[PDB]
């Protein structure tokens, strides 16, 4: 069994994203309503609020570096901020229906985004100008996650499929004499989610509306199916590996967040909540410091 | 749907 030391929560309408700042004590939070908001979860306080969508905004990432941060709506924009000058920079037009995501490269600069429209874009956020379109999935694709240290993309559609893209052509396309679908992950019978890599193994994660969360290994070669954990009771919204323990973490519209053995696969602990469907979880990219987004909000908290 |  496991504990969760909550150390913040947020009380709004519906929450859809969170990110982390890599440095800062801040957390953003994109809702259902469309605006943003900037919260210290070190004080407990409001730091700041961004309204520049039109309904729902499911996508929200800080630039690693940059006083920068990109947000993603059902009206179809990618967003550029500045948190410094609290101004919206520009928004990167394209795609055609639902943004689901979008994230910033650790080291290109580059935006990853995806969409209802089936396609993921790689736009360049210097430039502001799209670099790639990535087409192949038959459905939304709901998910789309750059590699931590290798020229890939990990994707998530509700044609039940998770595609790994080999974008090392993409980087390359103007050397001296594009991206390319390598691995096509069959298994889930029902759209899939979410999907996620973890950060030192050559392992993959994803979550579905079949209720399951899996997990796929691959090598340069080849990519397979190891597992599957089953418990979930409703659709499975976001899944991640725990990146400082053996442990696999998901978050659900049956109201419950999972804590899973990476090894096993087996339970180990079960978070809920009375009257919220969880949407989305995340961690810290340095501390045991998680977020998770429902219904009423978000909350923070370690897992001890 | 995936609207919420």
């Amino acid at each position: 069994s496991m504990e969760m030391l909550t150390k913040f929560e947020s009380r709004s309408s519906r929450a859809k994203g969170v990110a982390f700042h890599p440095t800062q004590p801040w957390i953003l939070t994109s809702l259902h309503n469309g605006r943003i908001q900037l919260w210290d979860y070190r004080m407990g306080t409001l730091l700041d609020r961004f309204d520049g969508h039109d309904g729902p905004v499911r996508g929200i990432a800080f630039h690693p570096t940059q006083p920068l941060f990109v947000s993603g709506g059902d009206d179809y924009k990618v967003n550029v901020w500045n948190y410094k000058s609290r101004k919206l920079l520009f928004s990167l037009c394209g795609h055609m229906d639902y943004v689901r995501v979008c994230t910033f490269h650790h080291e290109y600069p580059w935006i990853l985004s995806c969409s209802d429209d089936q396609t993921i874009r790689i736009w360049n956020w210097q430039s502001r100008n799209c670099i790639a379109i990535l087409t192949g999935h038959s459905h939304y694709v709901m998910c789309a996650a750059f590699h931590p240290s290798e020229d890939l993309i990990v994707s998530a559609s509700l044609d039940q499929t998770v595609r790994v893209w080999d974008i090392s052509g993409l980087r390359m396309k103007n050397a001296a004499p594009d991206a390319i679908v390598k691995f096509v992950l069959e298994g889930h019978d029902r759209g899939v989610n979410w999907c996620a890599f973890h950060p030192t193994l050559p392992l993959i994660l994803s979550a579905g509306d079949d209720r399951l969360v899996k997990l796929w290994r691959m090598t340069a070669s080849k990519a397979w199916e190891v597992d599957t954990c089953r418990g979930h009771f409703n659709n499975v919204s976001c899944c991640l590996f725990h990146p400082h323990q053996e442990l696999i973490l998901s978050a659900s519209e049956d109201k419950t967040i999972r804590v899973w053995d990476l090894n096993r696969r087996t339970a180990v602990q079960t978070f809920r909540r009375d009257n919220d469907r969880f949407w989305f979880i995340t961690v810290h990219p340095k501390l045991n410091l998680f977020a998770a987004a429902h219904d009423s909000g978000v909350m923070v908290f370690k897992l001890e | 749907s995936h609207e919420d």
